[PDB]
This record gives structure tokens, sequence and C-alpha cells, in this order.
RNA sequence: ACCGAACCGACUAAUGUUGAAAAAUUAGCGGAUGACUUGUGGCUGGGGGUGAAAGGCCAAUCAAACCGGGAGAUAGCUGGU
RNA sequence: UCGAUGUCGGCUCAUCACAUCCUGGGGCUGAAGUAGGUCCCAAGGGUAUGGCUGUUCGCCAUUUAAAGUGGUACGCGAGCUGGGUUUAGAACGUCGUGAGACAGUUCGGUCCCUAUCUGCCGUGGGCGCUGGAGAACUGAGGGGGGCUGCUCCUAGUACGAGAGGACCGGAGUGGACGCAUCACUGGUGUUCGGGUUGUCAUGCCAAUGGCACUGCCCGGUAGCUAAAUGCGGAAGAGAUAAGUGCUGAAAGCAUCUAAGCACGAAACUUGCCCCGAGAUGAGUUCUCCCUGACCCUUUAAGGGUCCUGAAGGAACGUUGAAGACGACGACGUUGAUAGGCCGGGUGUGUAAGCGCAGCGAUGCGUUGAGCUAACCGGUACUAAUGAACCGUGAGGCUUAACCU
């Protein structure tokens, strides 16, 4: 309603950048160990965008080390320190969920030029 | 201490800057109106009789109508109690708002649970299934026996059977109060509390500690 | 959500490659065992010149899994596999002495620093 | 459980249900006023009122979306040349509903469906 | 004519 | 399950009890044709709320 | 001989069991040019027929059909009087 | 009991006893500590998964604080199964001359019932509660819950030659169980969007629709939900069990008991949550409403006529995170109750038409376009009609106290 709209709006972040699934992004969080505070960095390819205002979340894919991962960042979260699309990529769906089943030279996406 | 009456608004988060999302419901809290006052002399027991929100006037019917002009306030949508303890005393037409609230650190929240409508003893009870197939047949879900056999040849009360489950009051215990917001009237406790959206609940400050 | 009958890869070195979950220890009428959690494996295929045979029934961590580890922000970390690293019956200090693929900050305990050492990445 | 759930299920499958209110909103159209079952009148208001919408913007590719919904040229042709501009000035409540009383066959209440400009 | 649990066999021989 | 002993028409009259139907509390008179009709239903000759609303 | 419809059959499961049906329905299943299957007609009769044999089948009945007769068999048994 | 009381095992749901398996309290020890042995109190909760086998049992593997012993028609087939033992087929070993037979074995083999009554789980109607009614309560009583591991500090302290290693108290974090919820991660989402095969149709191209399990698939809103995430078990108090005592005689001593006094457990009564005045012992508080006339008689808690119809309710309609139906909640023009409409949000993924490139499938621009269910904020366009109906007219007798 308006006060959880009021109370989210007050709480939402200024500067997300726009990306698109198929677009490979790298991400800045924070990670916590001992008392330092420090940037870790992941890159892949956001496969899943879910807009729901503050309760946005965004699902990115690696190949690490031989092994597929999947994050999910909430994207107003401040843990979530930094967004940056790399590269844009030129996909006919909201969801790229074959990028799971496929591997190596099949998953390749084609470059979005405009 | 006494309590006060709200409407559940709704769930969101809150991040906090060590970058954790506390899940909160958001109760609405305004203006309570304190109508009626009971004491030992007259009723044998201490209570405040509290009013809240706003009814219509062609619905207020002239018994509530008469009540709350007796105590010189506007009619609302309801009237709750609250026992009062010994040290605290209050009067008759007076508001009170969640800065009464704001010094506390966990509260009990009452609500009606929503209603599933008659369910089953899966639903209810947590009974289990028996197997969907190796032969059974026309027994899936149903719930079993239900007894012994001649001795006693009855079946015991309390047995755990199909009914009406939900809408129903239910309390929920020592939720913590991340929020006090005074000018919008609103409370952000962290958890979900029973009801639906729009709904009234009682909100006390917790009795276990 | 790793249970009883569960088929995990190996991410050391140890001459495993494939083992099964056939108890999660630590509690009664327990169900799953999550990232970061102990469980009783029997190997079911082995290198041949390995530190490990077949047929060994031993402990080991589970590191990764399908499931996933939830983060307090709300997030999840998912990964296409289940993998465990294995563990002696009663030092329940690692056997290999490298471990692949990535692990997460779940095992940072002094338990597993031996593995958050090794590991590639850190999660 | 239905909390918030919308449409009724009239005892047919979905495709049943489809047909006959596309077969209804084109009766409905073509009469001006039909005489139907109570929870059919209003499911057919659900159904109908939004045709009337679309046939208020009026082009050719809105004539082709009603032509999908109401699979009939002479439904479509009506709808975009006298129900557009007669409901131009009126926002919504295309349809009245009057209520008159119970089937000799099987007891149901019967109600009348029409226009409001009829 | 009878009943087929009373023609049938396990059911009728049920204690023997 | 069958009966084990035939129920009585004391018994009977009392799962009846409930049987009774209720007869409409009160009828219409229109403010133009003056007819008796059910509340919120048009009536026999087709006026509802003094406006003739079917023909015929 | 092989795969597979018609056609013949009846291995498994659920439904039904005061059934839609005194033996079926649904989904799968086996044979499907042969020791095959089918229409019309004929023949074999009850201690008898026929039986790639289960005491199986002989008109919803089979360790001896059905119908009438000896017959109101007999009943140291049960019920009723 | 033979004019029938269905049998082992499994599943589902259990409930009771205590001769206690764990957790709780203590005495003795051949109890240094850790771990035990044995006995006494204690039934609040808890009290394995798999391999083999028809198995209960047992053995084995691995756990747990523990994997209790029994009753209940060796609980439970008008609740499921049908592996075993129990019909008809067939075979083996053995017995018999044979038909056949074996608590010997092996393969195959129909498990019915629409619930009248009691019981139990829910949910209503009537009347009562002494004028009628609307609310908020009090709490007699009744139920739910009651489990526990591990790590860290105290402390490598007490104890011990070493090895090892505490009681008491405190902090954190788990397993199982339970309630609530949908903000998150998810599942569903045949009512939204798209891809596509075959075919048919809209005169034809283009575009669409029907049918094939939703044709097959890919996503997915609201709702429902768990695997998701909040909370819980308590602390305290009273009276105690085993046990430990203080003072103290009977019995000049001694003695926990006879007089008197104090401790003492998850059991008991409360404390926590829910139902709860049909609690016929029907309670309390606050508010609202009704202040006419007349006639008969077995002259009393009597009947009848006219006038009057209140507070409230019911009915009717729009309906709901409420719901089998009743019921409960919101609203009825002085209106946001539902539908529609407007704006947004979400989901899908760059519509159709046209133009351009290409021989063409197709690609690009207009274009994050079109469409978008249940969602959010709004808006009287449509539907919730004036009425009519039920409910009355000051409310018994006796006895005390107050005013007068
Ligand atoms: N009950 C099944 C089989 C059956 C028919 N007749 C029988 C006689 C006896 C035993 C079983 C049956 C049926 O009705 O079709
Ligand atoms: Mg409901
Ligand atoms: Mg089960
Ligand atoms: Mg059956
Ligand atoms: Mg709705
Ligand atoms: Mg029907
Ligand atoms: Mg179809
Ligand atoms: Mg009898
Ligand atoms: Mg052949
Ligand atoms: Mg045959
Ligand atoms: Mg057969
Ligand atoms: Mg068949
Ligand atoms: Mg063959
Ligand atoms: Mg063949
Ligand atoms: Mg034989
Ligand atoms: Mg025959
Ligand atoms: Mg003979
Ligand atoms: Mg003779
Ligand atoms: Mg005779
Ligand atoms: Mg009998
Ligand atoms: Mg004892
Ligand atoms: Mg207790
Ligand atoms: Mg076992
Ligand atoms: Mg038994
Ligand atoms: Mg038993
Ligand atoms: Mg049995
Ligand atoms: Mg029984
Ligand atoms: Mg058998
Ligand atoms: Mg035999
Ligand atoms: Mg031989
Ligand atoms: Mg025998
Ligand atoms: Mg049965
Ligand atoms: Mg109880
Ligand atoms: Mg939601
Ligand atoms: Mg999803
Ligand atoms: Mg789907
Ligand atoms: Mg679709
Ligand atoms: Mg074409
Ligand atoms: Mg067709
Ligand atoms: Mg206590
Ligand atoms: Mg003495
Ligand atoms: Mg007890
Ligand atoms: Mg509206
Ligand atoms: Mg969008
Ligand atoms: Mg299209």
């Amino acid at each position: 309603s308006n006060i959880i709209k009021q109370l989210e709006q007050e709480q939402m972040k200024q500067d997300v950048p726009s990306f698109r699934p198929g677009d490979t992004v790298e991400v800045k969080v924070w990670v916590v160990e001992g008392s330092k505070k420090r940037l870790q960095a992941f890159e892949g390819v956001v496969i899943a965008i879910r807009n729901r205002g503050l309760h946005s979340a965004f699902t990115v894919r690696k190949i690490s080390n031989g092994e597929g991962v999947e994050r999910v960042f909430q994207t107003h979260s401040p843990v979530v320190d930094s967004i940056s699309v790399k590269r844009r990529g030129a996909v006919r769906k909201a969801k790229l969920y074959y990028l799971r089943e496929r591997t190596g030279k099949a998953a390749r996406i084609k470059e979005r030029l405009n | 201490m006494i309590g006060l009456v709200g409407k559940k608004v709704g769930m969101t988060r809150i991040f906090t800057e060590d970058g954790v999302s506390i899940p909160v419901t958001v109760i609405e809290v305004e203006a309570n109106r304190v109508t009626q006052v009971k004491d030992l002399a007259n009723d044998g027991y201490r209570a405040i009789q509290v009013t809240t929100g706003a009814k219509k006037a062609n619905r207020v019917t002239k018994p509530e109508a008469g009540h709350f002009a007796k105590a010189g306030v506007e009619a609302g949508r309801g009237l709750w109690e609250f026992r009062l303890a010994e040290g605290e005393e209050f009067t008759v037409g007076q508001s009170i708002s969640v800065e009464l609230f704001a010094d506390v650190k966990k509260v009990d929240v009452t609500g009606t649970s929503k209603g599933k409508g008659f369910a089953g003893t899966v639903k209810r009870w947590n009974f289990r299934t028996q197997d969907a197939t190796h032969g059974n047949s026309l027994s899936h879900r149903v719930p079993g026996s239900i007894g012994q056999n001649q001795t006693p040849g009855k079946v015991f009360k309390g047995k755990k059977m199909a009914g009406q489950m939900g809408n129903e009051r239910v309390t929920v215990q020592s939720l913590d109060v991340v929020r006090v917001d005074a000018e919008r009237n609103l409370l952000l406790v962290k958890g979900a509390v029973p009801g639906a959206t729009g709904s009234d609940l009682i909100v006390k400050p917790a009795v276990k500690a | 959500m790793i249970q009883e009958q569960t088929m995990l890869n190996v991410a050391d070195n140890s001459g495993a490659r494939r083992v099964m979950c056939i108890k999660v220890l630590g509690g009664s009428h327990r169900r799953y065992a999550g990232v970061g959690d102990i469980i009783k494996i029997t190997i079911k295929e082995a290198i041949p010149r390995g530190k490990v045979k077949k047929g060994d029934v031993l402990k080991a961590v589970v590191v990764r899994t399908k499931k996933g580890v939830r983060r307090p922000d709300g997030s999840v970390i998912r990964f296409d596999g289940n993998a465990c690293v294995l563990l002696n019956n009663n030092s329940e200090q690692p056997i290999g002495t490298r471990i692949f693929g990535p692990v997460t900050r779940e095992l940072r305990s002094e338990k597993f620093m031996k593995i958050i050492s090794l590991a590639p990445e850190v999660l | 459980m239905r909390h918030r759930k919308s449409g009724r299920q009239l005892n047919r499958n979905s495709s049943h249900r489809q047909a006959m209110f596309r077969n209804m909103a084109g009766s409905l159209v073509r009469h001006e006023i039909i005489k139907t079952t109570l929870p059919k009148a209003k499911e057919l208001r659900r159904v109908v009122e939004p045709l009337i919408t679309l046939a208020k913007t009026d082009s050719v590719a809105n004539r082709r979306l009603a032509f999908a919904r109401t699979r009939d040229n002479e439904i479509v042709a009506k709808l975009f040349n006298e129900l557009g501009p007669r409901f131009a000035s009126r926002a919504g409540g295309y349809t009245r509903i009057l209520k008159c009383g119970f089937r000799a066959g099987d007891n149901a209440p019967m109600a009348y469906i029409e226009l409001v400009d009829r | 004519t009878s009943k087929w649990f009373n023609i049938d066999n396990k059911i009728v021989d049920h204690r023997p | 399950a069958v009966q084990q002993n035939k129920p009585t028409r004391s018994k009977r009259g009392m799962r009846r009890s409930h049987d009774a139907l209720t007869a409409v509390t009160s009828l219409s008179v229109d403010k133009t044709s003056g007819e008796k009709h059910l509340r919120h239903h048009i009536t026999a000759d087709g006026y509802y709320r003094g406006r003739k609303v079917i023909a015929k």
C-alpha cells in the first residue's frame, strides 16, 4: 500500500545501472573476514532478473575453476556495492535457464550492437 | 503494561548497514482512545477500554453511540480491553500512541489467523499419508484407525480429526521491535504476525521476557 | 540438502571420485546435511592408485550443494553439483592435499581452516 | 481455499467456458439484450466490456484483436461502427443486469443483461 | 441369487 | 452400514424439525405500475423501479 | 519366421463390487499365413458325450445336466405346536 | 460364541501402566577426578535409519541423550495391504499297492458395505437466562505446551604420581517437534505472454482462431504452500516424594518427630497460549428503547377491540484473505461493496501495418513494442430502490435498607 511503498522508496538505491539478461556483468560485493572489509568481484552472465522494486534480485552465472556457480543478488542490498555491465548480450528471452544445461561453445551469447 | 491496537498492513524488509535484511511486519498503530476505565470498586478489576479508527455514522447503532458519547470521544471501529497493573492509571477520553512502545524491546502480537476452511487430517495435524500405490485402495489421505478394539470401545476425546482449521485467535510471542515511528503511526516488528493484510492486531509488551 | 543414499563428488585429491552419503551425523532423526556438514560416506569409485579404496567407510564434509547456501541479506549461492571433502573417522582433518573448485565461507571455522587455506576460491 | 481468486468455473472446462463466453458476447452484441442465468451474466460482463473498450479505440490492429476474441467479422463491424461512438463518452459499465426470476425447468435465477443505451 | 462376498473363498474361510 | 433398530415416528419428526420452508417476508409495490414483485427483481409486466425495462 | 492394425485372446494395475455389466471399463499386454480365425448347416446324450487333461465343458447350473414321476423317500437331527 | 467373535506381519492413528531406556532428585560404594556399580523417588516430554527375511524375533552396518518393558480381542482389515498361514492348478523329496497325504518345500491364486444409534471432530437452528436490545468483560471449569545435543568461559582450576579432568553457575549455537506467515529462496500457477508440429477454417496473401493430454514446450502475476523464515518449550512462586537437617523429650544419654521449625525434582497447583455464564449456581459493567384508550369474566402473573410499531433485528441486494450449508465480517446512494474504467506495477519479450536489405527463408527501423488474470492507488459509469416484515406501550409476589 501507500505506507509500504513509502518505506521501500526511502530504502531503495538511486543508481542501479540498466542491464538486461544475457549481459556479462561484474558485481563487486563486500566480504568481511576477521575484521577486514574488502571487495570481491563476481563476473558472469545475468540469467535472470526479478523486478519488484526494493525486493528486486538478479541471478548471475559463472564457471569457476570448472564448476558452474549461480549467485542471486539482491539489487538494493548494502552488500552489493557495485554493478557494472561489461558486455551487452543479444537474447530473445527474459530468463536464460538453458545456460545451465549448456556448456562451452554451446553457451556462447551473441553481442548486442545497438 | 497495557498494549495498543493496530492493524497489519503488510510485510517489508529493512536493510541494515552491516548488510542484513530484517523481515519486518508493519503495523499501523494510530491513536487509541481510552473510553472506559474500570476499577475494583465498581467492576471488580482494573482495566481500560480503548477504541480506534472510525466507523460510519449511519452504522454506529444507538447503544454504541451513547457509550462513545458518554466517554466524549469519536466512535471507532471496535472496543478492546487491557488489564492494568498496579503502578499505572489512565483517565476517560485519553489518547495513547506508539510513544508508549518507544522503549520496549519485544512484543506479543495477537491476531485472528487465516481460515483454511474445513481442512483434513494431513493438513491440520501433520498426519502421514499412506502409500499412493502398492495396492492401496481409496485410502491415501484417510485418517487411518481412530481407536482400539472392544476395550475401550469408544473414541477418546480430543482425538485429532479433520475439521475447521484457522480463523482463530493466535498469539506470537517475543517479537523484536525493529522500529517505532511516531509521526507516521508505525510499529515495525521483526517477523510475521497472525492474520491477513489490513487486519486487526493487539500488540502488548512481552510477558515472557 | 544431502540425505542418505546420496551420491556426491569428491572435491579433493584423496583418490576417490564418487561417494554415497549413508548417514547424516549429529542428531536423532536428522534428515539433511547442508554445506559445511559432517556425514558418513562409503566410496563407490576410486582412482587406481589413491589413498583410499573402494568400499571404505569414513567421514566427509559437505562443501557444495545444488540447493545452495543463503546469505544473511537474503542472497543464495547455488552450484551445479554436490561435492564433499573426505575426512578421517577419528582425526576429522582432510586426507587429500589439494581441493578443487570453489568452496563457501560457511566452512570458515577452526575445524576446516585447512580446507579454506587450500581452496582455490572462497565465495 | 480460493483466497483472492477470480472467475467462475461454471461446471465446465476451460475451453468450453471460453467458447461459450465468445458465443454469448457475440449474441449480446447482436441482440443488445439477452436472458441468461445470473452468474453467467456477471461473467458475461467481465468478457464483453473490454471488447467495447477495444472498440472505442479504433485501429486495424484493434479490429484484428477483436476478431481473435469474438471470431466474427459481423460482431467486430457492429462493435467498431456503432458501439464505439455510442459509448465513446462513457467510462466503463456499458451493461446492465436485471434479475427476472427462476427457470421453470431447473429453478434458476435468470437475468436480462443489456447494453445501457438500448 | 447370492452375494459375491458369500461365494468368495478368502473371506468366507476367514477363520479355519 | 445399516440400522440395528427401527427409528420411530418421534425421531422422524425430530429430524424433520428443521425441514420447514420459510415464506418470503414481504413483497413489493412498484411506484409506477403498482404490482407486487420480489425485491430487486423486475415485475411480471416488465417494470423495475418505475421504468419499463423490457418490452412486453 | 520378425514388427504392427483388423480379427482372436486375456498378462499387470486402478475403478466398479446394492455395478453402466450375474465377469465389464480404462491404460498398457500376447498371437496376428497358421496346431489361425469366422458365418450357415449337420452329428455325438447323462454313469453318457466331448476333453492339446483343468474333473474342464454339455443353455448364467456339472466328482454325474434339466424336466416330470416313485414321493408326502428317509431324517434317533433342528425349528414350531 | 459353530442360524460365523475375520488369522501373523507391515502401514496409519494411537492410549494407559511403571517393574525407568534418556533427561530430573538422592543414599551407599571395593566413589581421588572422568566414567561407573547398585538401590530409592519420579510417568512431564522424549524414546533410530538401513541390509537379509513374509516375518514379530534375531544378526549385521551406521547413528542418538536414549533407541524402555508391557496392557489395549498377542489395540487397530464396516481404516489400507495381502507377502505368510488357510480351498480349487502343478512339481520335488518322503510315505502308500493305490486314491492320496506331510507345522516339509516351491511357483500361481476375487479382501463387500451409501453409517440408524453410542463415541469423536467441526458447525448451526430453538428456547431459556423473568421488560426488550447493542456491546465489552469476569473466570467455575476444560484443553495445548513441557524433549535435548554440542561448543566456549569459569578452568587445564578442584582432584590426581601421571594419564587425564570436573561439581555449581553463565554465554552461544544446533537436531527433532509445534504455531504463524509469504518479506526473501523456491514449487504450482490448464484464467497472462511467447516459441512451435500436424491439420481445418475465417474468399485468398498477410494475420489469427479451433482441435490434437493445456497438442508439445519455454517463462510466469495474485493466491495456496515448504524445502523458506519468525517465534516457542522457560524463569519465578506454592505444597511436596526419596533424601538432608535444626532444636527435642518419651528413654537424665542418644534421636530429623512425638510438640515446634527449615530445605528438597522435569511429577502436583499456578505462571505461558487457546476455548469458556446452557457456570440452569445461566454472573458483572456501560449504553439505548418503549410513559394511549376501552370492554368482558370461572376477578388473576385472565381474555378481547381500537390506536401505536421504538432500540434492535431479520429479509433483500453488492460481496469478502469468511465459508460444505448455515455462520462470521464489510457495504447499500449521506456509497468505494463488487464489476467496469483510468494511471501504475508485474510478466512476457522488440506486436500488427508500413518501409528498407536480400533471389529467398529471413534480418533491420518505427520499438523495450504490443498484450498483460486474481495486484496497487484512484474514479459513481453499472449494480446495490422508496418501502414492506418481526420485535411493543414502563415490565410479578414477599421481605429488609434508603429517601421522605
Ligand atoms: N466381485 C466381482 C467378482 C465376482 C463375481 N462373482 C463372484 C463370485 C464369487 C466371488 C467373486 C465374484 C464382481 O462382482 O464382478
Ligand atoms: Mg478462507
Ligand atoms: Mg510416510
Ligand atoms: Mg477392490
Ligand atoms: Mg477479489
Ligand atoms: Mg454438476
Ligand atoms: Mg484443448
Ligand atoms: Mg441384536
Ligand atoms: Mg508367424
Ligand atoms: Mg480361452
Ligand atoms: Mg487370469
Ligand atoms: Mg484392453
Ligand atoms: Mg512372437
Ligand atoms: Mg505381432
Ligand atoms: Mg485335482
Ligand atoms: Mg454354463
Ligand atoms: Mg450319482
Ligand atoms: Mg415308496
Ligand atoms: Mg419330506
Ligand atoms: Mg447372529
Ligand atoms: Mg518407581
Ligand atoms: Mg508442571
Ligand atoms: Mg529392523
Ligand atoms: Mg490382533
Ligand atoms: Mg502392540
Ligand atoms: Mg491385519
Ligand atoms: Mg475393526
Ligand atoms: Mg499369498
Ligand atoms: Mg492340488
Ligand atoms: Mg525324480
Ligand atoms: Mg496342513
Ligand atoms: Mg473394505
Ligand atoms: Mg492439559
Ligand atoms: Mg507477494
Ligand atoms: Mg518462481
Ligand atoms: Mg506452466
Ligand atoms: Mg498462454
Ligand atoms: Mg496464410
Ligand atoms: Mg473444428
Ligand atoms: Mg520451577
Ligand atoms: Mg536431647
Ligand atoms: Mg501425572
Ligand atoms: Mg471498483
Ligand atoms: Mg516490465
Ligand atoms: Mg504474435
